[PDB]
């Protein structure tokens, strides 16, 4: 009822403060209705190489310096941002009502499994067809560019781009979509949880909230949280294909080790 | 194992 809502509007606050690149900021700056410069576009090696500097890249020396293979250095600085992704979201998880109440333990493994997929459902709120924002959206990496990278590379983010197509269909905003990940975060069939009714419950709880949000805020749009719940087995599916091809590439290219955190949440994951 | 998760929900 009015408490739902209520839920609903100090999740949808708290998704503002841990988030700082929105889904509204995102749009703006993707069809031109910002007044800011537009992001620098990466459509090939030489616009790359131009735009690189933009690249969000903090290490021992410049991205440019990071490897003579092109592919690699798009790897480190993807790696980079997912580590920042993974800092943004464990905020927002704590900030989840009932989450710093769980058992510590149960709070590690819902956090593990859930972040990737938390990732990739807001990915798609970076993504039009043609390419993604990145650094903050100061830049427009294209679609056609990072198919065209050599493999195992190439294939990375083609079911992220697929993905995101449909999704961004359901054009759903900020307020939905801070429930729809709070209710991916608290699933409770994540492999070896300890204790789940506790989790069961607050899933349910943001089930019903994220409900009414879709009805209030989308009256004309019938069954679109049966369509929204499709979308989460779709966004474990990416998770493991893209496992798949990270094992590729540890398996493949010489001296491919991961970020600590990286590989913390990969080593043992189902 | 994990503590770097841990540390990260510990602040
Ligand atoms: C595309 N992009 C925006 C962020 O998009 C993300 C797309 C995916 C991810 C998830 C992340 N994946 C990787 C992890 C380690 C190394 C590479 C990747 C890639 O995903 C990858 C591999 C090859 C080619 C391209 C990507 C994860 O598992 O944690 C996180 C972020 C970039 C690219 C370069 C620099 C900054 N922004």
């Amino acid at each position: 009822s009015a408490d739902l809502r209520a839920l609903a509007k100090h999740l949808y606050d708290s998704y503002i403060k841990s988030f700082p690149l929105t889904k509204a900021k995102a749009r703006a700056i993707l069809t031109g209705k910002t007044t800011d410069k537009s992001p620098f576009v990466i459509y090939d090696m030489n616009s790359l190489m131009m735009g690189e500097d933009k690249i969000k890249f903090k290490h021992i020396t410049p991205l440019q310096e990071q490897s003579k293979e092109v592919a690699i250095r798009i790897f480190q600085g993807c790696q980079f941002r997912s580590v920042e992704a993974v800092q943004e979201i464990t905020e927002y998880a704590k900030s989840i009502p009932g989450f710093v109440n769980l058992d510590l333990n149960d709070q590690v493994t819902l956090l593990k499994y859930g972040v990737h997929e938390i990732i990739y459902t807001m990915l798609a709120s970076l993504m039009n067809k043609d390419g993604v924002l990145i650094s903050e959206g100061q830049g427009f990496m294209t679609r056609e560019f990072l198919k065209s990278l050599r493999k195992p590379f190439g294939d990375f983010m083609e079911p992220k781009f697929e993905f995101a197509v449909k999704f961004n269909a359901l054009e759903l905003d900020d307020s939905d979509l801070a429930i729809f990940i709070a209710v991916i975060i608290l699933s409770g069939d994540r492999p070896g949880l300890l204790n789940v009714k506790p989790i069961e419950d607050i899933q349910d709880n943001l089930l019903q909230a994220l409900e009414l949000q879709l009805k209030l805020n989308h009256p004309e749009s019938s069954q679109l949280f049966a369509k929204l719940l499709q979308k989460m087995t779709d966004l474990r599916q990416i998770v493991t294909e893209h496992v798949q091809l990270l094992q590729v590439i540890k398996k493949t290219e010489t001296d491919m080790s991961l970020h600590p955190l990286l590989q913390e949440i990969y080593k043992d994951l189902y | 194992p994990n503590p770097i998760l841990a540390r990260l929900l510990r602040a």
